[PDB]
RNA sequence: GUCUAAGUAUAAGCAAUUACAGCGAAACUGCGAAUGGCUCAUUAAAUCAGUUAUCGUUUAUUUGAUAGUACCUUACUAUGGAUAACCGUGGUAAUUCUAGAGCUAAUACAUGCAAAAUCCCGACUUCGGAAGGGAUGUAUUUAUUAGAGCCCUUCGGGGCGGUGAUUCAUAAUAACUUCUCGAAUCGCACGGCCUUGCGCCGGCGAUGGUUCAUUCAAAUUUCUGCCCUAUCAACUUUCGACGGCUGGGUAUUGGCCAGCCGUGGUGACAACGGGUAAGGGUUAGGGCUCGGAGAAGGAGCCUGAGAAACGGCUACUACAUCCAAGGAAGGGCAGGCGCGCAAAUUACCCAAUCCCGACACGGG
């Protein structure tokens, strides 16, 4: 029940869908981490008109999102998860643009099977055995002893395994998904640890200017390497 | 009244129960010669 | 009435202030429990987030740790010896949390002789402490509750050994 | 009373010190390692955890049962005399006896969590000087 | 069946009797399947514990019934915490004379059973079984209990203990339908050893050919390459052999046993701790050759009969782990230094003192 | 000082008229203080 | 209030060509109602704001995973009972008043026995695949343990889990529990082996389960910032005022409370007292956004993940309704007048946006 002024501004909304912003569903991703599937459809994506009509075609089971159904209106759909509609057969991925807002790559199955996925934490679970957590919540047992925190994961999202992973490390492309500087491409060049709290990184972009933002926001993407192919 | 199709579902039940061991069997050796791949490299480059 | 805030009291300037809100539910102390000899009388409560706890008010056997040689068994109570806090919770024979209690002796001598043989309390390694063996041949030995028999619902704890041991029971001659 | 006792390393046994650093580039004196105090209000002693704000300042009260107050002081900017004035505060503490005490010294100090009413703190490092009583003032 | 102990127990309580009157309800307390272990420390260390008046009166009713709770299956939990730490409190908190009449009833065709004779081995009794292979892993399981939570006090009842345990062993040794046997095997193997070592003045000597048949027909042309792996309970009853002064003279009869062991002590292919395990027999061997009167009872037996037709071999094969592999680990260091430092005054005269210096 | 261990006379106000006394006596009172004389001391 | 293929249908309910079949009133079950808003004495860094921290805490719902736990002296053998709704006999003057008598189901509450099973090891090995060696979950509590340059040389060369930090994570042992869980569920497709066995294996979901996440919350906590006033300089210790030790409860830290003693703590850098006049972010601008007490009165109790709901119960008080006089239920806003003379709909729909539920439909 929150106005359409109070909902956040990397996902767009214009002046005429009344004044009230539908609040998504919890789950994996966060609140104001999420863009809502109907908002993606009908309000960013267009292809539904009504909310009585975003509903049905999501009673029928026509749209996966990252390789499962989802049924629910409002579910957590917040960075990088792959849609695919079979009708038009068409994917979707969902990253920023420079300007911070949220931005839709069309896209096959080809870069579409799978997700590069963040880690969050690593841990020893129950029965002592290593499990993963990744930005997306996901929990993967047993996964390669290598890849700590702030490394990202190449993940196959049929059988959902380790396909791959980039080490953190400042000399290579990332993103940013968060503060002031939200959604700026460029490299990490340098990492100042600040123990005690709250380290950052020093990233440059492609076209020199540096700037000072946080471990906990960056998101690496690759070395170079575009694994996801970002529009042009 | 036990019908086939519930005899069938206590099969199917016991299926994914051996299923799901017999995996986390799999997942578990191949992450043990993985990790042994691995601590090879390492002393390798030690 | 009963609670854990801090809108009744004063300040750090020595200065009280009403700051009056309502008590509510967040904030809620409940009722102690008087832990004492009896058969056994817990009760469940479902807490913040449904959660349950054991209040036990009526205790009659705990389980106690003589692990420095690795064993605990279930022995009866006898009664408190010695509160660290209230000379009242010694006299009404309350099982709280650290407690020195008097227990059986049985079952660990049992083990005792069952394990290494030597009778006990009547080669090198079976070794009692001689103060231990007054206990054994009392029948009753010194333990101590580390549990919260108002919080877990029962009456766990280990054997008095040693250098607590011998400061106990002067504090007892004290 | 009762017997003060590390909660969990066995003693009596026939056939250990627990002590922990608190990192964050800090030394656990000698007293702290193997003296026979046992306090489970001192970080490397008790099982207290020190992270968020780091302090330091100076002692205005060393006698009091291991709890100093620290006095801060700082220049509050009025804008109405467009001037910066001057505006001490009381602090407080938890005192190991791990450190030498001394007053008017300057001594560091980490967050914890609330031990009582007031204190929140545990010493982490003393440096002491010849300050005097509350008649000296200086911006720390 | 607990129903048929309850309607049992009705019948009990229609019989009147003033010993069991003031015990009913704990009785019925016991049988209730919600109060059984805190009904039983009611019973015991509590204030109303048992009278020994009447306790002749009550004690075969209370033991039978404590029988069948031992042995219901129903309630109890997988693992150990499921009714083996029940059978572990209820022998930890019974009588030795309860013991007795708890065994009495334990045992119902083996009670009176003869496994020696004036001969040496009773055949007629071997070719024979009155049970099948769960009740007889029960059985083991109850003495092993008894024994376990005894200690000394097995005195008393050995006559049976043994004869029982023993048939069961030979049966399984006869018999190698296989899984029963084998662990029917290694729990009698550890209980027999519990039992050795809980009594040494016992004549182990009226028998000598069921260890014999136990030792010398499955394992010891094969005892190297199996235990290459780990510690067996064979292992174990040497063991405690090694460390009874009045059990060292069953090593004697096949003289290829400590030539066994010391094969098993050359093979390089060993986990360290067989190693270390036979290390410890042999160390053990010549503490009672070199303890005072009480093993020189039999210290001249192990000094001509074990050790010096073997001198040469144990320098042989602790020369060969010495001078053989590159790695060795620490403990066996300690260990095998030790075993040849006790081992040098041992002996006099050898054929490698040479490659020992 | 301490929290109630000292016997702060404090007239207390809604505890000021609680009961009035009821004098429920069945004997003259020259009975008793005769036998509080000769008690075991007389 | 709440229905989907996927809970329980014998409505003596409808509609038809063989336990059941479709539609499906009723009833049980599960979900809901931590809000929509109404009244009125206020809240002067205590809220609040930035800014931390939880290595001090609880979390229905989200999705992600998620359970090696046999045998263990019975020698024998896919389970229970209720009850609703329903049928009948009534009572009273009677309200969600209900008595007697007779039924039946569960995803409602309840119990729960084939010489194999499953791990770790493996000697020998033809990748053979294996002799045979050891061993038998989870939740609760306590104790213990673990938590791992130098020299030779051809001068080319050769050789010698996480945090900043934790008793953290994790594992095992010893016992412990009036201690749990480890599917006695529903629907749909129906195939391989052919012992054609009321066969053995076989897929897709719904419902349910332990733990950890994660979301959503909730809960403390750190530095700073209040407006004015000294006809406010002493104040706190007057429910402790400050410690530190020990116990209790709390989800947890905490004089938060109970025992022990110590001495405080604040203030002329403005304590304390008085006064009531109760802002923040979105920056060309203006705009736009966010912002305490009660449900007739005190006192006690009850559900739930979340309330001390104001939802209920109980007492006391105080009204006050019907009555056949014996009894029985119950306490809101809105409106019109407020001199006898005056002035804005008693409109309609959830169509859009948004919200809640067994749930595409129902309700807002």
């Amino acid at each position: 029940h929150q106005k359409r002024l109070s909902a956040p501004s990397h996902w767009l909304l214009d002046k005429l869908s009344g004044a009230y912003a539908p609040r998504p569903s919890t789950g994996p991703h966060k609140l104001r981490d999420c863009m809502p599937l109907i908002v993606f459809v009908r309000n960013r994506l267009k292809y539904a008109l009504n909310y009585r009509e975003t509903k049905a075609i999501m009673m029928q089971r026509l749209v996966k999102v990252d390789g499962k159904v989802r049924t629910d209106i409002t579910y957590p759909a917040g960075f990088m998860d792959v849609i695919t509609i079979e009708k038009t057969g068409e994917n979707f991925r969902l990253i920023y643009d420079t300007k911070g807002r949220f931005t839709v790559h069309r896209i096959t199955d080809e870069e579409a099977k799978y997700k590069l996925g963040k880690v969050k934490r690593v841990q020893l679970g129950r029965g002592g055995v290593p499990f993963l957590v990744t930005h997306d919540a996901r929990t993967i047992r047993y996964p390669d002893p290598l890849i700590k925190v702030n490394d990202t994961v190449k993940i196959d999202l049929e059988t959902g395994k380790i396909t791959d992973f980039i080490k953190f490390d400042t000399g290579a492309l990332a993103m940013i998904t968060g503060g002031r500087n939200m959604g700026r491409v460029g490299v990490i060049t340098h990492r100042e640890r600040h123990d005690g709290g709250f380290g950052i990184v020093h990233l440059k972009d492609a076209l020199d200017n540096t700037f000072a933002t946080r471990e906990s926001n960056v998101f690496v993407i690759g070395s170079e390497k575009p694994w996801i192919s970002l529009p042009k | 009244l036990v019908t086939p199709q519930r005899l069938q579902h206590k099969r199917h039940r016991i299926a994914l129960k051996r299923r799901q061991q017999e995996k986390v069997k799999e997942e578990a050796a191949e992450y043990a010669q993985i990790l042994a791949k691995r601590v090879a490299e390492a002393k390798a480059q030690k | 009435g009963i609670s854990r805030d801090s809108r009744h009291k004063r300040s750090h300037t020595g200065a009280k202030r009403a700051f009056y809100r309502k008590k509510r539910a967040f904030e809620l102390g409940r009722q102690p429990a008087n832990t004492r000899i009896g058969p056994k009388r817990i009760h469940i409560v479902r807490t913040r987030g449904g959660n349950h706890k054991y209040r036990a008010l009526r205790l009659d056997s705990g389980n106690f740790a003589w692990g420095s040689e690795g064993c605990t068994r279930k022995t009866r109570i006898i009664g408190v010896v010695y509160h660290p806090s209230n000379n009242e919770l010694v006299r009404t024979n309350t099982l709280t949390k650290s407690a020195v209690v008097q227990i059986d002796a049985a079952p660990f001598r049992q083990w005792y002789e069952a394990h290494y043989g030597q009778p006990l309390g009547r080669a090198a390694h079976g070794k009692v402490d001689p103060a231990l063996e007054k206990q054994f041949e009392a029948g009753r030995l010194y333990a101590i509750i580390s549990s919260r028999p108002g919080q877990s619902g029962r009456a766990d704890g280990y054997i008095l050994e040693g250098e607590e041991l011998a400061f106990y029971q002067r504090k007892l001659h004290k | 009373r009762a017997f003060l006792k590390q909660p969990h390393i066995f003693l009596n046994s026939k056939v250990r010190r627990w002590y922990k650093d608190v990192g964050l580039g800090f030394k656990t004196p000698k007293t702290a390692i193997e003296g026979h105090y046992i306090d489970k209000k001192c970080p490397f002693t008790g099982m207290v955890s020190i992270r968020g704000r780091i302090l330091t300042g100076r002692v205005v009260s060393t006698k009091m049962h291991r709890t100093i107050i620290i006095r801060r002081e700082y220049l509050h900017y009025i804008p109405k005399y467009n001037r910066y004035e001057k505006r001490h505060k009381n602090l407080a503490a938890h005192v190991s006896p791990a450190f030498r005490v001394e007053e008017g010294d300057m001594v560091v100090v980490g967050q914890c969590r609330p031990l009582s009413k007031t204190v929140r703190f545990n010493v982490l490092r003393v440096l002491p000087r010849t300050g005097k009583s509350v008649k000296k003032f200086q911006k720390f | 069946d607990i129903e048929l102990q309850k309607l049992a127990l009705k019948a009990i309580l229609t019989w009147k009797s003033e010993g069991i009157k003031p015990y009913q309800e704990h009785l019925e307390y016991l049988l209730d399947e919600a109060r059984f272990k805190n009904e039983l420390t009611v019973l015991f260390q509590g204030d109303n514990k048992i009278l020994p008046e009447h306790r002749s009166e009550v004690i075969p009713v209370l033991l039978h019934l404590l029988y069948g709770r031992a042995i219901s299956r129903k309630g109890a939990a997988s693992g150990r915490h499921g009714l083996h730490a029940t059978r572990l409190a209820i022998i930890r908190q019974l009588d030795v004379e309860d013991m007795g009449s708890f065994l009495d009833i334990g045992l119902g065709p083996l009670r009176a059973i003869r496994v020696v004779d004036e001969q040496g081995v009773r055949e007629s009794v071997f070719a024979h079984e009155p049970l099948p292979p769960r009740k007889q892993v029960g059985l083991l399981n109850m003495l092993e209990a008894v024994i376990n939570e005894l200690g000394t006090s097995v005195e008393p009842y050995m006559d049976a203990l043994v004869n029982s345990v023993l048939y069961c062993l030979v049966n399984a040794c006869r018999k190698l339908n296989e899984s029963l046997y084998r662990v029917i095997r290694t729990t009698a193997l550890k209980s027999l050893s519990r039992l050795f070592q809980n009594a040494p003045d016992f004549n182990w000597v009226p028998y000598r050919e069921l260890m014999v048949k136990e030792i010398i027909s499955p394992r010891i042309e094969k005892l190297p390459v199996e235990s290459t792996q780990g510690v067996s309970a064979t292992w174990r009853l040497m063991a405690t052999w090694s460390s009874l002064p009045k059990a060292a003279p069953f090593l004697n009869v096949d003289k290829r046993i400590l030539p066994k062991i010391v094969e098993t002590l050359s093979i390089e292919k060993a986990k360290d701790e067989v190693k270390v395990f036979a290390l410890d027999i042999l160390k053990n061997l010549i503490n009672l050759a070199q303890a005072p009167e009480t093993e020189s009872q039999f210290n001249e037996l192990i000094k001509t009969e074990l050790l010096d037709p073997n001198t040469d071999l144990i320098l042989k094969t602790i020369g060969g782990v010495l001078h053989g592999q590159s790695d060795i680990g620490r403990e066996l260091l300690s260990s095998a230094v030790d075993t040849v430092v006790v081992f040098a005054p041992m002996i006099e005269v050898s054929s490698h003192i040479q490659d020992m210096l | 000082a301490s929290k109630g261990r000292k016997l702060r006379y404090t007239v207390h106000e809604k505890l000021q008229n609680f009961m009035a006394p009821e004098d429920r006596r069945s004997w003259e009172e020259h009975a008793i203080d005769r036998l509080f004389g000769t008690l075991f001391g007389q």
